[PDB]
RNA sequence: GUAUAUUUAAUUUUUAUAAUUAAUAAUAAUUAAUAUAAGUACGCAAGGAUUGAUUAUUGAAAAAAGAAAGAAGAAUAUAAUUUA
């Protein structure tokens, strides 16, 4: 036991630092540290596609950066890309239909 | 328990220690073999002078009786006449130095 | 000149603390319920016709809920009935409703936000007396951690 | 020696609410 | 194959209980748990003397009625005690019962009480009489003794101040002749 | 590359454990195709640049051949034939977005 | 098993102070402040110089090589200043990019026609910088001017400082790094927005303690 | 949320380092230059075959004592890096010089005559050196009698060592109980007087007859034990005689 | 909630960090740890020094306690 | 450990690591007291060299007598005639 | 040790300075931090012989010696081995645990006052004479001026005699002003050498020399 | 530690049996504090039932006090004066 | 700080410049360990070449630093004369005004408020005691 | 139902590269809590369901082409921390 292709299905993203190339997935891999992952495009999730115009749809077929700007003139703090919430509410307690009593 | 700690109470032998029943020095410089008793007093006994001072035989419970300053035997001591022994007579199979003592002190 | 509390050196740092002004700037909070709130779940009960309303304050004191409503009514039907005036008094920021089986036949509770609303009978309400345990209970007194545990 | 042992819930409702904290002082 | 032995470091108290070499100051538990015939360890000595037998009257003429265990705790209060362990003490009070000197007495509880035969406590009395004009009179000669060594204190503070006095004389002397050469 | 690990907090108060992982100098290395076969259309991507010395003479060959500056790792991605890129491209971390969902192998 | 015994501690030891008040405004506001604060040890360097040689034995010319530079700059003597030497990590597997990985020959906006690069040029390191009061535009005509008489003294290499600088002192490499922008900017601290009211006269209060 | 494999788990012999978080416990202070853990993680020394932890831990005293004693010491195993890293952290200790560090390396080896010695050279022989004081050198002739891996395991800057300065360990000499031979060109060198009285002493014993008794007892055990190549104790000769000790004391008032 | 400091991670700002408390209520004795950098949970250390000798009172408090459950 | 000269009675504490386990029981000092190389016994255990794993220190423990010893050697009596003399935390 | 982080600025101790070790000068702004402070170390000091000693025929001189007092006359004693009042709190303590000194609560101050077992009086007495003696006999340059000592002598009875209280008052502050004009040029200096006996104890070897500044 | 324990909690023993116990108050003390809680709940209160209010402090006052014990009314007494003051705890 | 890579930079001067407020206590003349990546082999070099203070630590030169990292084996030597030299002033204005904006009425103030409640937890405590001294008064009257 | 043969599990050690087809782990996991719909459909009335979300149940996996008797670590977590 050990050592094997293990692929985790539909990883949600969160967090994005472009002027150091790193990626930020809210999860924790059975992995040594130096290990060449391979990063893939999830095609659909629940019956729904994951690129569409509800969503977004992605840089096609893959990003090319602008002209003017130069990753040499960006502090690492312009340079991060926060996903929005996973969950929709506080998982310590419940959701506000399931909950006693809300503040708001 | 063991190595009954004596830091209240050194347990030290001074140099002019007298032997309990032929009243002579014991030097414990030159040699343990000597026989001591803390009984925390004080005994201290030559290997030979061990016996009983009245009739010069070992003590068969390992115990004695002091009178007037001398080591006397259990059946010496009560008046029952003393019998002969046969395992050994002139020795007193003690342990030198308190190593039969140090059993029991203070800690 | 010693201190009362059990843990001196404990309670002289919690004093120190409350002092200087920095047990208020932790613990601030804008979300304290509405007198104007209480007063309209005062008026919409009159209307409904319960009695003895009562309206304790529990901000300062540690607790769960902001100005706690207590209320008697004569029946099941009246408490289901005026936990329904109240909901639809809040429905305006009202998320939910209440079940429409009543589970206690003497006891319905509704929560509108920081403020809670507990209609009960007379003899469920005179044998828990919450009113006077809410009234009673003495504020949050920051030195008050400062004694033996329990 | 540091903790203090009590039986609050053995007293009446009327006594364990307005004597609360003078017994736990 | 003990834990404590396989620990990296082996503890202190783990290393006296393994020292249970046959020598002297040696571990005595160790050697006691041991076969009677691997080692040495002969009975322990006791004095079943008449000092002994003596300090032990005198504690029960004090506490006229005593249990023994009784009797041994004032012996562990008293400092200098020739007795240890108790089992002297209960050796002590079986020989004075041999020999008439104190006898048991049982009581309606389970325990009994240990006291003085009447045809020998005579003899105590005297005894303790004895032992009390001899602390009087050693008392007074520490009296003396004292007075004494105050005396001989003041002539020593005399000629210890005299030889303060010339010691620091002589270091002036050469603490002077230093300075010259400098 | 698995850069390292960390923890996070949302917009809520929720933890969350992430991976934080480097991706090095990537290129697209290679196209691949079984002799036309629709939907066998593959691109192999570098990973990270690497010496000469480095490598076995058959992967330096390989590189040599593509033409692709020398990449220590090199995976394959079954692709369709409109989301093909040149070999030697230069790939960017915001190929992904902050929101989307990876498949990690 | 608790971490740390009754004697972590001497008995009775008073211990030091860890933050500056225990009020959160207050200490927001030194945070912001002291965030705000300009940099006191940042110096931004006329120019890199760089040899093959080793530390322990470039230490010795140090000196030499501050006055040949100060020389070759035109500067009057003593206007320069070097920075701590820094000797750069053998690296077994040459890893490009690493701030102690020993500078190449050549780079590619150098030789962008070029399969690989010219072999290491350089082992140690030392910056060079001038006065402070030099302008931004000065700092860099002067080092792209240093760095061009360096590169024709090697040039004419395959008695002027340039020439000594490459011969005796043994320096046979000089760059002119980017800036540091690994500063903050500091729009938000503890949460709040740092007004611009409230940065000017941040700067201005740290301008008059400084003054 | 949990990682996927809680809880401190071993891995395989040659595993990577993940940054998972998983609550770390370790034994004591690893950071201590002697007080070091043996395991097979990358972090930890190679633990070499031993009856116990405390076993592996008097191997590792005997073995840092002997290097001290003398720099080179050829060890089989597993046991030759946990030796160098030893070395260098006595080497560590010694350049450290406090009375605490002195106090340590007392606590671990074996002879306060070598901590002495240790102290008092290590400082001035790699006061230069900055990590690696001790070199590790494998040996093509395995151990007969397991087939196991040497390694001379030997101290650096031989040179400017005071003690150890000159010595060649090409070949030991003649007898183990002489000084170690000394390179042509650095005949000359006179070691400290300490070291060279304590030596004198030590070699005192097997220069006695009652020692060549022991050694004839020696084959006598060997020969009844098993051991096949041990010559009958009416063949074996003494290691010392008159004319090989006056030779040898020419050799050595020679050498000085 | 009001408590001391058993323990603290690390010592300098990261948020690999983690604070320790030991909050005791009226009758409630609860020790925590909590995280650094998270929005919900704000905790503040409201006095600039602490007392070893406290430290040392309220961990044998919090030992009882939990011996006694 | 403790170790108390045969003759003077003098004690002295060092603990004791496993490379002198055969010299814990008995030992061979200059004591103080008696300017002669004299024997010393054991009379008490202060703490073992290093520790135990996964353990705090002073888990082994020093004796109550090795307790007593250095609370009659360094405690508030002993240290108040000497303390007045130099702070014993500074000079 | 080092004058102004030990102790506060402008406190010296005119005692015997250790062998090459630096005097350095430390700014006044330097302050500890607290927790370096409780974790920092002292060198140990040597108690063995010649320490003991000094310090025996100091209290045998002043036979009811307090604290500051006891400093003040082994500083103007111009034996001083010592060389810091830690010095002197150890070589009290290691007397103290041999069974020489003892401390008492003095009924008139609460200064606590300090005396010298009775039984190891006569070895203190002993020890005096011969460090006397052998002084007197190393001493070269003693008896060139037969009249000086003689002289001497005859002070000496002249004390005796008399009430010798202020010649002993006198005899100290000419003592004090001479060990302060030697130390104006000499001074004792003391060499160390760490070494590890066979029990495996870390102690120290010390001896200590003359050297003349000038 | 835990004899320094022992003897603080002595030390509070001591001063706790020194202050005086909680006390009965009298029927002038118990009629002054029900018109004072009655006039001060009539002055603030403006949700609750005034009513209702008097009447709870009508039935605790005659009810309550007597089914407790001297030292509970003592403390209900110093409750009643503590809510007068502090604005009856909010209603 | 300790973790700084090669060169410092202007992230780890704003790091060190933003723990000044966390190190209040912190003075010009503070002993040299403070320093962040100042190990035991740093200070006791540092003390050798006479170094004592983070002042003077800062006013060394780069010639004492190259000699200290290169010949006297000191490691980080640069990063810690990087943090003495980005600290040193800040540290400078602390001790010629400890306080600035502290508003030192208002720290009067409140201590002078902490000394009138505890004063006024005192007074009610009396109070209490003397209140029960009066019911115990009148019960005694009552008695009679 | 007391390691041999078959059988099965795994391996045969960096293979730049999973998958044209062979075989092969998960064909409605129900269930429980809360809310929506809705206080609706329906019911004489009291009353009052159907019902895809959240949580609970916590894990997520790909075989076949390159050079080989030391420790896949020159082992004290850096593919050289200066080092003589
Ligand atoms: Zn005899
Ligand atoms: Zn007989
Ligand atoms: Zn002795």
């Amino acid at each position: 036991t050990g050592a094997a292709a293990e692929t985790y299905q539909g990883v949600p993203v969160w967090r994005i630092d472009y002027k150091n190339s790193l990626i930020y997935l809210p999860t924790l891999l059975d992995a040594d540290v130096g290990t060449y992952v391979r990063f893939s495009d999830t095609i659909n999730t629940k019956g729904l596609t994951l690129w569409n115009e509800h969503r977004g749809l992605p840089a096609f077929p893959t990003f090319i950066p602008p002209e003017d700007e130069d990753l040499s003139k960006l502090a690492t703090d312009e340079c991060q890309l926060k996903s929005p919430p996973l969950y929709m509410y506080f998982r310590d307690e419940f959701p506000a239909t399931q909950l006693v009593s809300q503040a708001d | 328990p063991a190595y009954n700690e004596d830091v209240d109470r050194p347990m030290v032998v001074p140099p002019d220690a007298i032997c309990f029943n032929c009243d002579k020095p014991i030097d414990a410089g030159d040699v343990n073999s000597y026989v001591w008793i803390p009984a925390g007093q004080g005994y201290f006994f030559h290997f030979g002078c061990f016996k009983c001072n009245r009739c010069k035989y070992r003590l068969g419970h390992n115990k004695f009786y002091s009178k007037d300053g001398k080591a006397w035997c259990i059946p010496c001591a009560l008046g029952r006449d003393v019998r002969v022994p046969t395992r050994r007579w002139h020795t007193s199979y003690v342990n030198t130095h308190r190593t039969g003592s140090r059993l029991t002190g203070h800690f | 000149q010693p201190l009362p509390y059990d843990d001196e050196r404990f309670a002289d740092m919690l004093l120190e603390m409350e002092v200087e002004g920095s047990l208020d700037e932790t613990w601030q909070d804008g979300r304290k319920a509405y007198i104007e709130d209480v007063k309209e779940i005062l008026e919409v009960l009159r209307s409904l016709k319960v009695r003895d309303i009562c309206a304790i304050d529990v901000s300062n004191k540690t607790s769960n809920f902001d100005y706690m409503l207590f209320g008697t009514c004569e029946g099941p039907r009246h408490i289901h009935l005026a936990a329904w005036a109240v909901q639809e008094a809040d429905a305006l920021k009202r998320v939910c409703k209440i079940r429409r089986k009543q589970v206690d036949h003497t006891w319905e509770v509704v929560p509108v936000g920081r403020i809670i609303v507990n209609l009960m009978q007379e003899s469920l309400r005179e044998e828990l007396s919450l009113e006077r345990k809410w009234a009673v209970t003495k504020c949050m007194d920051p030195l008050s951690v400062a004694n033996a545990p329990v | 020696a540091a903790a203090a042992a009590a039986a609050a819930a053995a007293a009446a409702a009327a006594a364990a609410a307005a004597a609360a904290a003078a017994a736990a002082a | 194959k003990e834990y404590r032995l396989t620990v990296p470091y082996r503890s202190e108290v783990t290393m006296l209980r393994l020292a249970n070499h046959k020598a002297i100051n040696s571990n005595i538990r160790e050697l006691f748990k041991k076969p009677l015939v691997m080692n040495n360890i002969k009975a322990i000595p006791r004095d079943l003397g008449e000092i002994p037998r003596d300090y032990v009257l005198r504690l029960l003429f004090f506490h006229q009625p005593i249990r023994l265990v009784d009797l041994w705790t004032i012996c562990k209060e008293h400092d200098d005690v020739p007795l240890d362990s108790a089992k002297h003490l209960r050796l002590v009070l079986k020989i004075a019962k041999l020999q008439r000197w104190v006898y048991a007495e049982k009581n309606q509880t389970n325990n009994l009480y240990y006291y003085y035969v009447h045809q020998s406590r005579i003899q105590e009395v005297q005894q303790m009489v004895r032992a009390s004009e001899v602390r009087k009179k050693e008392q007074e000669s520490v009296r003396e003794i004292e007075a004494e060594k105050l005396r001989m204190e003041e002539q020593e503070r005399r000629k210890v101040a005299l030889d303060e006095n010339i010691v620091a004389l002589q270091n002036a002397l050469v603490s002077n002749i230093a300075q010259i050469q400098e | 590359v698995k850069a390292f690990t960390c923890k996070d907090y949302d917009e809520l108060g929720n933890q969350f454990d992430c991976t934080a992982f480097w991706f090095p100098d990537n290129q697209v290395v290679k196209h691949s195709t079984r002799n036309g076969e629709v939907g066998t259309d593959k691109v192999y991507v570098g990973a990270m640049n690497v010496p000469v010395e480095f490598h076995k003479p058959h992967v330096a060959a390989f590189y040599k051949a593509a033409g692709v500056p020398v990449k220590h790792v090199c995976a394959g991605f079954p692709i369709t034939p409109d989301a093909y890129a040149p070999v030697g491209t230069k790939l960017d971390v915001r190929h992904f977005k902050p929101g989307q969902e990876v498949t990690i192998t | 098993y608790w971490p740390y015994n009754e004697d972590f501690v001497p008995e009775g030891a008073e211990t030091s102070r860890f933050q500056s008040s225990g009020s959160p405004g207050t200490r927001r506001r030194v945070l912001q402040e002291y965030a705000l604060s300009p940099l006191f040890g940042a110096r931004v360097p006329c120019c890199v110089v760089g040899t093959l040689r080793t530390a322990k034995e470039i230490i010795v010319l140090k000196r030499d090589i501050q006055s040949l530079l100060c020389e070759l700059m035109e500067l009057p003597q003593g206007s320069v200043t070097l920075g701590p030497l820094q000797q750069l990590r053998e690296m077994m597997l040459y890893r490009h990019g690493t701030p102690l990985s020993p500078r190449l020959g050549d780079e590619r906006q150098l030789n962008m026609d070029a399969y690989a690069r010219r072999p290491i040029a350089a082992r140690t390191m030392m910056d060079v910088f001038l006065a402070e009061d030099m302008s931004l535009d000065e700092i860099v005509n002067f080092g792209r001017l240093s760095l061009g008489k360096l590169q024709i003294a090697l040039n004419n290499l395959r008695v002027e400082p340039a020439q000594l600088l490459v011969d005796r002192m043994g320096i046979s490499y000089c760059e002119i790094p980017s800036l540091d922008e690994s500063d903050y900017v500091f729009a938000e601290v503890g949460g709040v927005a740092v007004t611009d009211e409230e940065a000017e006269r941040v700067a201005q209060r740290w301008a008059e303690r400084c003054e | 949320r949990a990682p996927p494999v809680i809880g401190c788990t071993r891995k395989a012999r040659w595993a990577g380092i993940d940054d998972n978080p998983t609550i770390t416990y370790k034994p004591w202070d690893t950071t201590e230059p002697l007080m070091a853990d043996y395991g097979w993680t990358r972090g930890k020394l190679p633990k070499f075959r031993a009856r116990s932890p405390f076993h592996r831990q008097q191997i590792a005293r005997r073995m840092v004592t002997e290097m001290i004693r003398k720099d080179y010491c050829i060890v089989g195993g597993a046991r030759a890096p946990a030796l160098r890293i030893l070395a260098d952290h006595v080497v560590e200790l010694a350049k450290a010089g406090d009375t605490d560090s002195r106090q340590q390396l007392a606590y671990f080896l074996h002879d306060p005559l070598m901590v002495d010695k240790a102290f008092d050279e290590y400082p001035r022989r790699f006061k230069d050196m900055n990590a690696k004081y001790a070199m590790m050198t494998r040996l093509k002739s395995r151990r007969r009698t397991d087939a196991v891996a040497m390694y001379f395991v030997e101290y650096k800057n031989r040179d400017m060592s005071d003690n150890h300065k000159g010595e060649d360990y090409s070949a030991g000499p003649e007898r183990f109980f002489l000084p170690p031979r000394i390179v042509e060109t650095e005949k000359g060198i006179q070691r400290p007087p300490h070291m060279q009285m304590a030596f004198d002493r030590w070699a005192s014993k097997f220069k006695t007859e009652e020692f060549h008794h022991w050694w004839r007892l020696r084959h006598a055990k060997l020969r009844y034990w098993g051991v096949r190549n041990v010559p009958h104790p009416s063949d074996v000769d003494p290691l010392w005689t008159e004319k090989e000790e006056e030779e040898w004391h020419n050799e050595m008032l020679a050498n000085t | 909630l009001i408590g001391t400091v058993m323990d603290a991670h690390t010592e300098e700002t990261s948020i690999k960090g983690g604070l320790k408390v030991y909050a005791r209520n009226e009758e409630t004795n609860m020790m925590l740890w909590i995280p650094p950098g998270n929005p919900k949970l704000r905790h503040e250390v409201t006095s600039t020094k602490g007392s070893f000798q406290h430290y040392l009172d309220e961990r044998d408090k919090w030992d009882e306690a939990w011996i006694t459950g | 450990a403790l170790f108390s000269c045969f003759r003077c009675g003098y004690m002295y504490e060092f603990a004791v690591s496993n490379s002198y386990c055969r010299k814990l029981t008995l030992r061979n000092d200059h004591c103080p007291r008696c300017d002669q190389l004299t024997l010393f016994r054991f009379m008490s255990v202060s703490g073992m060299v290093g520790n135990m794993p996964f353990k705090p220190i002073g888990v082994p423990g020093p004796s109550y007598a090795t307790l007593w010893w250095r609370k009659t050697r360094e405690g508030k009596e002993a240290s108040a005639p000497l303390d007045a003399v130099c702070k014993s935390d500074r000079w | 040790w080092q004058s102004g982080v030990h102790t506060p600025h402008g406190v010296v101790y005119r005692g015997a300075k250790m062998k090459n070790w630096p005097e350095q000068r430390i700014p006044e702004n330097f302050k500890f931090t607290e927790e370096q402070r409780f974790r920092t170390k002292a060198i140990p000091r040597d108690v063995g012989t010649i320490p003991r000693n000094f310090v025996l025929g100091v209290l045998y001189r002043h036979q009811p010696c307090e604290v500051g007092g006891l400093w003040e006359h082994c500083t103007n004693d111009p034996e001083i081995v010592l060389d810091s009042k830690r010095h002197l709190r150890e070589v009290l303590k290691q007397a103290r645990e041999e069974g020489f000194v003892t401390f008492e609560r003095d009924a008139i101050s609460n200064e606590w006052l300090c005396f010298l077992t009775r039984e190891r009086y006569e070895e203190v007495q002993r020890i005096v004479t011969a460090k006397s003696e052998a002084v007197d006999t190393h001493s070269g340059l003693r008896g060139a001026a037969a009249t000086e000592t003689s002289t001497y002598a005859e002070k000496f009875r002249e004390m005796n005699v008399e009430a010798k209280e202020a010649h002993a008052r006198r005899l100290e502050e000419e003592v004090a002003n001479t060990t302060r004009y030697l130390r104006r040029f000499q001074q004792r200096e003391i060499d160390y050498l760490p070494y590890t006996d066979l029990n495996g104890k870390v102690n120290f070897m010390w001896w200590y020399e003359t050297r003349d500044v000038q | 530690r835990a004899a320094a324990r022992r003897m603080q909690l002595e030390r509070r023993r001591l001063e706790a049996s020194t202050h005086p116990p909680p006390v009965d108050p009298t029927a002038q003390q118990a009629c002054v504090l029900y018109r004072r809680l009655l006039k001060a709940g009539h002055q603030q209160l403006l949700v609750t039932d005034k009513s209702y209010y008097a009447r709870k402090v009508r039935h605790e006052f005659e009810v309550t006090a007597r089914q407790t014990s001297a030292r509970v009314r003592g403390i209900m007494y110093e409750r009643g004066q503590w809510l007068v003051e502090n604005k009856l705890g909010g209603i | 700080g300790i973790a700084t890579g090669g060169r410092v930079t202007n992230e780890d001067r704003r790091w060190w410049l933003v723990h000044l407020e966390c190190a209040p206590d912190v003075t010009p003349g503070t002993f040299i360990a403070w320093l962040d990546c100042c190990g035991t082999h740093t200070c006791k070099k540092l003390i050798e070449r006479n170094i004592w203070t983070i002042e003077q630590v800062a006013a060394l030169d780069s010639d004492q630093v190259d000699e200290l990292k290169y010949r006297e084996g000191c490691l980080k030597m640069d990063v810690v004369w990087e943090h003495a030299r980005t600290i040193i002033t800040p540290l400078r204005q602390r001790e010629v005004t400890g306080g600035v904006e502290s508003e030192l009425q208002g720290r009067i103030m409140e201590l002078r408020k902490k000394r009138e409640l505890e004063r006024r937890r005192e007074e009610i405590l009396k109070e209490r005691a003397n209140v029960s001294e009066q019911r115990e008064e009148t019960l005694r009257k009552l008695r009679e």
